[PDB]
């Protein structure tokens, strides 16, 4: 935890 | 990037409204929280996309982008809620098919207090006749001001949006003194939004611990506010 | 009453400087908190006199005077802390005999978070080169804008203090665009004060429940009432 | 929320 979904939406999408 | 272009850019970045429907029967404590959290969850996804369209936001460091979003999300959600409710006194337009009456806030322990400061603030924005462009600037300011090398880049981004707001008020045509006074009246309300956000997050955390409604994934990460 | 003389009346309302009598005992966890609460209590007494010295405050209904002070007291206390610390980077000047280091805030669990918030906001006012007269209007505005025959009296007074701050910024002689920018920058910081205040209250309440700090009559009352 | 400490200070000099 600390990289996933907020971070995913911010850098992955 | 002139103030008008920034304003125009925010206008385009406005996320479309999330559609959610009121449950069939009168709300119960559980059904109201399920509704409010399901809506918040979906709006959060769009909020992330919206933020990336704010000039210079993607130029900040990832960690700052995260900190800013973890700090202001509920305020942004509520600022959006009040705007949607601007033309409906005594009502909170969470979604086209989810219009809550202040009295419906009686089925959830302690949320009635939240609904009241939101309705009060909305009435204030209504009193001042907040305008669409003003609203766009203010919501962006909330995100960039939630500071609760980029730091320097952040300050510059907030001043850019502030300049834009100043520019919008100037286009209204009121005297220079009245522009200053309006800028002040609008911004004095941010404190109220921050306070409502605090009660909202304390409340939601409580409903989660109470097992009154499930809270997981993205909504949860935001709630805990510690992915970093 | 011109903006200028309204500001003079605020200067005249200023509470006296308060000391805690020797910050003895290198600061440990118990002595630090006992010192902070002891000071808060003394300041609260002076805060009441200060509020009454603001033109029109005592004219508000007794119900309003009470609710305004019960909600803003921690914010006002912190706004005062920042003005006193503005010329001492890295330090929080709670009082001449109470000067605390960020490292000394490590002693108490949860305090470092509060101190950093306070130091950062203080650092911001320092950058802006906050002036003494601006501080006076801002503090006054905090009290009058903490509102989450008499209702109209409040808005009237709030408008007067706002008009005073706009005036103060006008005397600095800077650009008109820069005056608006400065105004917005100052006001956006109220969000940060309200935020740090909510955190201090939460930490203080927890401390009360554990009976970790001596019982302070006035402070206990201000704390209890606020939450309820 | 009254009771008295805050109130008595508001009504005395
Ligand atoms: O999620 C929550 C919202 C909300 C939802 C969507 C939106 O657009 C704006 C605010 C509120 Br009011 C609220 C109050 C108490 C809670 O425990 C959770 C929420
Ligand atoms: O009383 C408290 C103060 C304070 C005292 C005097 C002042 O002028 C400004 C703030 C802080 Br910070 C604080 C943090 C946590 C607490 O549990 C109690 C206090």
């Amino acid at each position: 935890s600390g990289s996933h979904k907020l971070v995913q939406l911010l850098t992955t999408t | 990037l002139s103030p008008e272009q920034l304003v125009l850019t925010l206008l385009e970045a406005e996320p479309p409204h999330v559609l959610i429907s009121r449950p069939s029967a009168p709300f119960t404590e559980a059904s109201m929280m399920m509704s409010l959290t399901k809506l918040a969850d979906k709006e959060l996804v769009h909020m992330i996309s919206w933020a990336k369209k704010i000039p210079g936001f993607v130029e900040l460091s990832l960690f700052d982008q995260v900190r800013l979003l973890e700090s202001c999300w509920m305020e942004v959600l509520m600022m959006g809620l009040m705007w949607r409710s601007i033309d409906h006194p005594g009502k909170l337009i969470f979604a086209p098919d989810l219009v809550l009456d202040r009295d419906e806030g009686k089925c959830v322990e302690g949320i009635l207090e939240i609904f009241d400061m939101l309705l009060a603030t909305t009435s204030r924005f209504r009193e001042l006749k907040l305008q669409h462009k003003e609203y766009l600037c203010v919501k962006a300011m909330i995100l960039l001001n939630s500071a609760m090398d980029s730091s320097r880049k952040l300050a510059h981004l907030l001043n850019a949006v502030t300049d834009a707001l100043v520019w919008v008020i100037a286009k209204s045509g009121i005297s220079s003194q009245q522009q200053s006074m309006r800028l002040a009246n609008l911004l004095m309300l941010l404190s109220h939004v921050r306070h409502a956000s605090n009660k909202g997050m304390e409340h939601l955390l409580n409903m989660k611990c109470k097992n009154v409604v499930p809270v997981y994934d993205l909504l949860l990460e935001m709630l805990n506010a510690h992915v970093l």
